[PDB]
Order: C-alpha cells, then structure tokens, then sequence
RNA sequence: CCGGCGCGCG
DNA sequence: TCGCGTCTCTCTAAAATTGCAGTCCCGCGCGCCGTAGGAC
DNA sequence: GTCCTAGGACTGCAATTTTAGAGAGACGCGA
C-alpha cells in the first residue's frame, strides 16, 4: 500500500473549508503535515484540534509530540505554555473537525462512488458483498467497516481498536484509498456516527437502509432522535441522477425514510413477505452449510445458492442485489458477487473443518444481539444447540444473567466461560452467570466434586469452566450431526484482556486448530461426550 | 496427586494418587491443549510434590473439616479395636481444625516457601 | 483508680468487693480474659470483705464471653460451676443469664443456653438486655438462628413469646435470608434448603437487580481461600 | 445367590430368567408398651 | 399468606380446591372462593365449574 | 573459644 | 427351568507382633587430635 | 610439602501383618 502525502499551507486551508475563526494568533503561512484530534496520534509538523472534553494536560502533549498550530474552542494562554508557532479559535471544534479533515485532503469523496449503508445489521457484511461485487464487475472497491478495512482485494488495513472511527479519521483513511487506485467505497452509516458529525464531510452517492429498531442500548437519544440519526443519511438525497435510493419496506419505518430528499430519485426496495417490492425472494432452503434462495428482480429471476447462514444475512444479499439493480448491474455478476462471499470476517465467519457440524463467531456482547443470534439458529435446524459465552468485567455488571438465562433456554448444553474478565475476577462473573437460573458456583462445584451434573429443569445440560480455552476445547470436541456450536462475545477482534494487559488471542484460530485435533481425543478411548471424561483407566 | 484443589473447576475423572503416570495426561492431552494454556491450567487437576500439599492446605474448609469429622463420629457412635482408633482419628482431626480457626495460623505454613537463614555470629555444620 | 486504690490499701484502708468490681468493670472490656479473671483469683482466695458477688461473676464472664481469640467455653463452664457453688452467698440476676446464653450461643452449646434463656424469661427486660442494643454480633438473633438451625421449634416460638412479652422486635440479623430465599418461617420442613413450585418460574432477574448486581454490591457464593 | 445382590438397587422388574443377570451386569454403568411404661427416668432428680 | 402482599400462582389455587373436593371438604373449597373475591384476586374459570358442579351435586 | 575420642578426681 | 451349595476370590473388623521415639547424677582437672583431596 | 576449594533395658505406642469372618458373582455339576 502507498501512503499519500498531503501538504498545506494554514491559510489555504481556512478558506476551503470557509471556516470562520473567532481569533487568529501566529502565523497563518505555517505547512501543515496532518490533522489530529487526539494527542496520541499526533506527529511532528501537523495540525493539532483540541477538545471541549479534553484538559490543558491533551494540548502540551501534543505540543511536544510536534504540535505547530492548535485548532481550540477557547483562549489558551500560549506564550508560556505552549510551544505552537500558532493558535485557531473557532466556535465549534467538533463541527470544524469534520470541516478540517475534508479540506486538508482534497474531499477524496469526490473522486470515488460513495455507498451508504445503514441499520442495525450486516453493516460489514453488505460492504463486502458489495465490494466483491463491484469487483465482479471490474472497479476497484474497499472496505469502511468496525470489523475490518480494506484497500482493494486483500489488503487489509490495521484499523485501530475502535468501534466508531472520527470523522479525520475517515477523511485521512478514504484518501489513502483513492491514491492507491480505489475507485468505489462503502462506509458503515452508524446512528452513532451520523449523529455526531463523523460523516458531515462524505459525499453519499446510495444510501441503502435495512432495518431500524431499538436494540443499541448505548444510544444517547430517544426513538425520534435515533430514527432521525439515519434520517440524515437520506436528508441528502437531491441529484436524482447521482444518486439512488435504497430501502426496505417489510420494516415499518420503511414509509418514514423514502419521503426524505428530492423524491425523483429512484427508489429501489427489497423485501421477503412484501411482493410490492422491486427484489423479493420466491423461495428459500436453509441448510447447516448453505443457503439456497431463489429471488425475483425487475432484471430478472436470480437463482442464488450462498453459503451464508440463516436469513439475516440474506438482506445484505438483497441489499446488494437491491444496488445492482439500482446501478443497473448484469445480473451474472450479481450471482458472482454474492456466491464468492462464503464467511464474513468478525460476523458468523464459520469454522469449517469437513466436520458434521458448524463453527461460527460473532461479535454479540449485549443481551439482544446475542438473542437473536440464538433465535437465528434455531431457524437453521440443528439437532442440538450448544453455546459458549461470558461477560466483561468493571463494565455492564447489570445484565450478566440474562445471556446465560437465554442460552440455557435456547441451547441444550452450554459451556461457560467469560468474555474479558479485566482486573475483575473471572470466578466471579462466572458464578453471576449461574444466577439467572437457581445455582452458584458453590453449589457447581459442589456438583463436579462427586462427578454428577442432574440436567436442569427442562432436560438441558450445564457445563462450567473458567477459561475460555479448555471451553472452547470441549464445545468443538462436542460437535455432532446436526448440532451446533456457538461461541460468541468476541468478534473482529484479536485481543484478550485479563488484568490490564492486553493479551493476544483470536477465537477464530483457536477454533480452527480446535477443529483440526478433534479426532485423537475421542479415538483414544476417552468419553468427551460431557464432563466428566471417562477415562479407559478411571472408574 | 490427582485434583489437588477445588475451589477451582475441573473436567477430569482422576481420583486419589495414581502411582502411574496417566499415558494420556502425558502425550495426548498436553498435544491436544498445547503448552501455554495446559500449562497455565495444568497444576489444578494433577500435581506433586510439596507444591499439590501446599495448594490441598490453602484451599481447605476448616468447619466443613470439623462438621464431616463430627458427622462421622457420631455414625461410628451409633453402631472393637480400629472401630475406636478411627473414631480417635476424628476427634484428634476436628481438635486440630478447631484451633486453626481461632488462631492466626495458617495450615500451608507447614510448607515452607522461604527458608529463615541464621545469623553468621551464632554459627562462626549448620 | 488502681494507684488511688493501691495508695487507698498503703493508707491503711483495703479493699473491699465495691472497689474490684469498680476495678473489674473496665478491666472486663481490655480483650484479655487474664486480667480480669487475675482480679478474681485476689477477690476469690482473700478475706470475707473481698469476697465476689453476682457482679464480679457477671463482669468476669463477660471478660470470658467476649474474648478477642481462643475458645473460653471451658473457663466460663467453670466459672458458672463455681458461682453455683457458692450459691449461700450469690445468686444471678438477669445479666448472668444474658451473658451465659449468649456465651452457649456462640459457641454452640445450645440445650444449656435454652436452660438460661428459660432462666433469663423471668425477668422484665430479659430478651432486651440480650439483644444488648445490637452490639457484639446481636446475642438475641444469635440464639434465635440456633434454635431455628437445629430444628428446636418448639423453644423458638418460647423465645418469640419472650420477645412479643419483652416488647422486642426480631432483629434483621435473626429474619437473616437464607440461599433460597427463606428464612427461619419455613426452614425446617421435609423440603430442605429448597424452593416450593409456587406456581410459576422464579423471576431470577429480579432477584439479581434488587441484590446489588446493578451496582456490584452483591455477595458472590464462590468457596474462596481463608479461615473465614 | 444373585438374589441378594437386588438389595443394593432397587430392584427393577427382574424375576423370571437372565433379567437379574443382564441387569446386574449392566448395574456398573452407573458406578409390652404397657410394660415399658413401668420404668421410669429420674434424670435431673437430686 | 395474602395478608403479607402476595399473590399466588393461578395452577395452586386449582390443586389445593381440588384435593378439598376429593377429601369431602366442601366448606373449605366454598370459603377458599369466598374469600378470593373480596381479595380482588381472579379465579380460574375452570375452578368456577367445577366448585358450581359440587355444590350442585350434594343438592 | 567447635565437636568427638581416651584417661582421670570428688 | 431355574435352584443349589459353593470356587474363587473379596473387603474389612480385630487383634498381634514390631519398628521407632524417648530417657538414662552433678560438678572439676589434664592430655591428644583434628581441617579433608587431587593433578601439579 | 601444598593454597585454595568443593550392638543395652524398659516403657509406650502407632504400623504392618496377618487371622478370621462373612460373603458374594460366575459356575460345573446337577436335578
């Protein structure tokens, strides 16, 4: 990959971005290397913005890192405690901070096919049907998404541990795309982001809504406000030749988002039970290792077998199907865009291993996610459901029963373990997580010392470890015929957090070597079937 | 030792001391589990040494120590050499666990982890 | 007040029991039964005006009861046997009876603290001086918990009497709740430290919230290193 | 005398033929008031 | 047990009325339904029958 | 300026 | 078609030797001898 | 030569060593 080099004068950059200051101290000629918000980030030579929620102790960090000029809300005394060669006082810095980023690097939007995606779902999975879609068709596309980033191809980009990247961010990230050839580009349009101004400076091409409903329980608003976060996304819906409109109608809101903007664009809708739409599926078979769905377009019937699971992911196929019939797209490389995605990283990227059964990993750390993850599977037809799961510490201590309560009521037999115990101790979340259901660790552990584990009270099995490793182990060991095995809470990321250090551990890998030994442990004589093991030689 | 410990989980079978070591504890399992993560829950299910009597010391319960001594007792009662020595072990047993409770002394002390070294003037053998 | 009294005995005026038990009433609360039961052995082997009373017995005891380590059941069991002996000269009052139920109490030698709290209903107070305002660990719930532990029913609804007939409300540390959501109403019965049909499941949800998991305040039941 | 090896179950079926045998085999898978009256205590009775 | 604040599950009240009709009690089954109106706590339909049908029977 | 062995005295 | 003493162990309650642990006056005087081992 | 230099006598008592005591699952013979 190939870093672009950006060079501005300050002066050019305040009359792009038609900023203006409250107060101008320094020079006003000074280059500017970069832009940064935060003072970790910042490099020598480039443009510093300070924070309203940020103290003095984030601008003379900066300053020795190599701060010159420092975008502030407020007067700061300079002259004997800041080493910047220049100071920029302007109303709002968060809405300049949006303002800045574009300017400084040439509004890259401008250059590439932007489309927006938004919804509470398959937020990375339409980008990347879409961007192995258009490259079925020949253009250059990326990846703007919380699990992963991508240039072009496979060239993944080392994306920082953050779920909700800041609008220089993006601005700085869409500009070394464009300079290494990207041609097209689809970002995650979160409520989150939207809201806050992340993508005030992103020109949107296609803005493409699957589902809006009241499951981010971190939204600091209320329905309105939350149904108005998106809104933004199709407020700017004005060249009807540009642009295009892109909306589900079997969810209610559907009616709310397609009256937004210039009402000549064309509107394209997908949908299952509503046949009113341009896309709906004719029928569909549900398997353990494929979907096969057969969908009616305006284009044409496609006939679509993709090894996506379950139907939650059939309308990121639809939304992609609904794009390339909104871009006019040949329906043969449609088939070709779809068929290629088989596993999205950091969303139900199954761990297949010629087994009988599946392995798939999502991200779900909140109680409605992870339920309907659960209620997903049972859709897909497992024989037995089997379900690996924890809870962080310092954080959330709320609602640690609720996933346990809702795994053993979903899932036969589940496994225990946690998610990131922290500086908190693991032993205790692990005996909050039996509290939901009538037993405590001390009880548990008074069950494993004589070797017994009586079902629970609707014939489902329970099975305790602390670590997320032997669990793990043991939950692969316990794939069958027509099972299937969960194993949620993690995700994209790679990391593993006990105490403060931050270990390296990704469950995708261990699950794949899991996968891989499966067999010499329970060919030797040991009954893996549930704890404890019988051991040839212990009875 | 097998389970040395139990205010910790174990998924394992393996009871009293086995005299032999486990063929599959030995090449199958720690193939199987690796060496960091078997390791780092290696010495919960089997161990030896000084170290899995230390770590039976820590974790003990002394009233449960005191409450089974006494329990059984009184069924032996109920019921004649070694009917009486065991009934003697018991009383000897739950007399020892009562005076750990209302002492500051803790029964893994009598495994030493440091070992005190005397001053050099009062050995100018030892 | 020991060198006003020494300097009282130099002048030429002993001591009389008034004196050491003014003397033992602060030595019984220094943690160290020794002190006080070294006073009894003066006051006991003396003269006749130095003899104890109920109060040197009570103040000694109480020295015994409340002791910071070891076990003082065998001290105070001896102690009472020779207060009895000594019956001609001393009788009890409600505070000896206060003291050695709560003592048979805390160290589970329950029949004989039933036997003195049957001594104890006799007299107007009596539960309320037990209970000794919630300090040192609620002797009154204490007693109440024993006999709910070992089934002696019959003797908690006396101790219930004595309490309604002493104008005594349970303390919380008696109406303690058990691991199933019980307490000493319904703790006794054929099913044991488990929870009826009630008719419908068990809101485990709500039992986390109002225990303090909202705010990490709840009392995880995990077996952990200690002698406690 | 397999019979008396019923006792340390609780004896399911069993009876007829080859019953107690399989079933013991397949076991170690889970593996005068009037007159007392005239006698009287007098504890407690100085 | 209602004095208390509390409020039963729907299925006891059918068990414990009809193990009363089985023993012969009736005036214990019409007192456990006389009550529970004044409560204000609902009763199942199915415990009105068949409470209707034994007071109609030994008539 | 420490311990063993041998021989003695009261 | 089972039933019957019973072949071959089977596991433990109750003595019966049996291998440590502990101990075996006090106080004085004198002499001798250590402190070893190996490739230089 | 040497300068560093690494097997009494008695008592008390719990520990093996039986001795025994019943006792039972599979069984060759047998009714």
């Amino acid at each position: 990959i190939v870093e672009p080099k950006f060079r501005l004068s300050l002066a050019e950059l305040l009359d792009e971005s038609k900023v203006v200051p409250i107060s101008v101290y320094g020079d006003l000629d000074v280059e500017i290397t970069g832009i940064q918000h935060d003072s970790r980030g910042v490099s020598s030579g480039d443009l510093f913005v300070c924070c309203e929620n940020e103290g003095d102790s984030v601008l003379s960090e900066a300053d020795k890192r190599g701060a010159v000029a420092v975008v502030a809300s407020k007067e700061i005394d300079i002259e004997d405690t800041l080493g910047c060669r220049a100071l920029v006082i302007v109303e709002d810095t968060e809405a300049v901070l949006a303002a800045l980023a574009s300017s400084f690097y040439r509004h890259p939007s401008k250059n590439m096919a932007v489309i927006g995606v938004t919804g509470t779902n398959g937020k990375t999975t339409t980008t990347y049907l879409i961007k192995s879609l258009y490259e079925a068709m020949g253009v250059r596309t990326g990846m703007f998404s919380t699990v992963s980033c991508y240039v072009h191809g496979d060239n993944k980009m080392d994306s920082p541990t953050t779920t909700s990247p800041d609008a220089v961010l993006v601005q700085s990230m869409m500009a070394k795309m464009l300079h290494n050839g990207t041609e097209a580009l689809v970002m995650e349009a979160s409520p989150q982001e939207l809201a806050s101004g992340k993508c005030d400076e992103v020109d949107f091409d296609i803005a493409v809504f699957t589902n809006l409903t009241r499951e981010d329980s971190d939204f600091r608003g209320t329905d309105e406000e939350y149904r108005d976060a998106e809104a933004k996304l199709f407020a700017r819906m004005v060249d009807p030749e540009r642009h295009r409109k892109v909306v589900n109608i079997d969810d209610p809101n559907a009616a709310f988002f397609v009256q937004q903007g210039n009402p000549d664009v064309p509107v394209v809708t997908f949908a299952m039970e509503n046949t009113k739409a341009d896309v709906h599926p004719l029928k569909f078979e549900l398997s353990l290792f494929e979907t096969q769905v057969l969908v009616n377009t305006p284009q044409g019937i496609l006939e679509i077998s993709s090894g996506l699971l379950g139907r939650h992911n059939i309308y990121n196929i639809l939304a992609a199907v609904a794009v390339g019939i909104a871009v006019g797209a040949p329906l043969e490389d449609i088939v070709r865009g779809v068929e290629e995605v088989d596993a999205v990283p950091g969303r139900c990227e199954l761990i297949d291993e010629e087994q009988a059964f599946g392995v798939i990993v999502d991200h779900a750390n909140t109680p409605d996610g992870l339920s309907r993850l659960l209620d997903s599977v049972r859709e897909l037809k497992p024989r037995r459901i089997i379900t690996v799961i924890g809870c962080a510490g310092e954080n959330e201590r709320g609602k640690r029963p609720v996933m346990t309560k809702i795994a053993t009521e979903k899932s036969d037999v589940t496994m225990l373990t946690s998610d990131n115990p922290g500086n908190e101790d693991p032993l205790d979340i692990l005996d909050d997580m039996l509290s939901g259901i009538g037993w405590t660790m001390q009880e548990y552990l008074k069950h494993g010392e004589h070797d017994y584990y009586p079902p629970l009270s609707n014939g489902h099995r329970l099975f305790l470890h602390d670590v997320r490793r032997v669990a793990v182990r043991c939950a692969v060991a316990m794939g069958e015929e027509g099972d299937m095995v969960v194993v949620a809470g993690k995700g994209h990321e790679s990391y593993q957090l006990e105490g403060d250090k931050k270990e390296f551990y990704d469950d995708r890998e261990e699950c794949r070597e899991a996968l891989q030994y499966v067999d010499e442990l329970h060919q030797a004589g040991i009954d893996t079937s549930e704890f404890p093991w019988r051991l040839p030689e212990s009875h | 030792f097998a389970r040395p410990i139990t205010k910790k989980p174990t998924f394992l079978r393996l009871r009293g001391s086995f005299e032999y070591e486990i063929q599959s504890w030995k090449y199958s399992i720690p193939l199987f589990f690796t060496t960091q993560g078997f390791e780092i829950f290696r010495n919960r299910e089997i161990s030896t040494g000084a170290g899995a009597i230390r770590e039976q010391l820590a974790d003990l319960d002394l009233r449960i120590i005191i409450e089974n001594s006494l329990v059984e007792w009184k069924q032996l009662g109920e019921e004649d050499r070694k009917i009486v020595r065991r009934k003697d072990f018991l009383v000897r047993r739950m007399e020892l666990a009562k005076h750990f409770i209302r002492t500051n002394i803790e029964p893994e002390w009598m495994v030493l982890c440091l070992l005190p070294v005397l001053p050099p003037e009062l050995r100018p053998d030892i | 007040a020991l060198d006003i009294s020494y300097e009282m005995e130099a002048a030429g005026r002993f001591a009389t029991t008034f004196h050491f038990n003014c003397l033992l009433s602060v030595q019984a609360t220094c943690g160290i039964p020794e002190v006080a039961y070294a006073t009894f052995e003066n006051m006991e082997y003396g003269e006749d005006f130095m003899k104890p009373d109920t109060e040197t017995y009570n103040w000694v005891i109480q020295a015994y009861t409340r002791a910071d380590s070891y076990d003082r059941v065998q001290d105070v069991a001896e102690l009472l046997g020779m207060m009895v002996e000594d019956y001609k000269r001393v009788q009890p009052n409600v505070k000896t009876h206060a003291l050695l139920v709560e003592c048979f109490t805390k160290y589970c030698v329950v029949k004989e603290a039933i036997r003195h709290f049957r001594a104890l209903k006799n007299f107007e107070g009596g539960t309320k001086v037990l209970h000794n305002a919630g300090n040192f660990e609620d002797p009154l719930s204490l007693y109440l918990r024993a006999l709910c532990r070992e089934g002696r029913i019959v003797e908690l609804i006396d101790a219930l009497d004595a309490m309604r007939r002493d104008n005594q409300p349970i303390p919380p540390r008696a109406m303690i709740m058990s691991r199933k959501y019980r307490t000493l109403v319904s703790s006794w019965i054929e099913p044991l430290q488990e929870e009826a049909e009630l008719g419908y499941e068990i809101d485990y949800l709500a039992r986390y919230v109002e225990e303090g998991g909202l705010t990490g305040e709840r009392k995880r039941w995990v077996p952990r290193r200690g002698k406690t | 005398e397999l019979k008396e090896e019923l006792e340390a179950q609780g004896l399911p079926i069993d009876g007829t033929r080859n019953v107690l045998y399989q079933r013991v085999q397949k076991a170690r898978r889970i593996n005068v008031d009037e007159l007392i009256c005239r006698i009287k205590l007098h504890e407690g009775d100085t | 047990t209602h004095s208390l604040g509390y409020a039963f599950g729907s299925p006891l009240y059918d068990e414990i009325i009809t193990l009363c009709l089985d023993l012969g009690e009736l005036d214990a089954a019409i007192a456990i339904v006389a009550d529970m109106e004044t409560t204000g706590i609902t009763v199942p339909d199915q415990t009105l029958d068949k409470v209707i049908s034994a007071r109609q029977s030994n008539e």
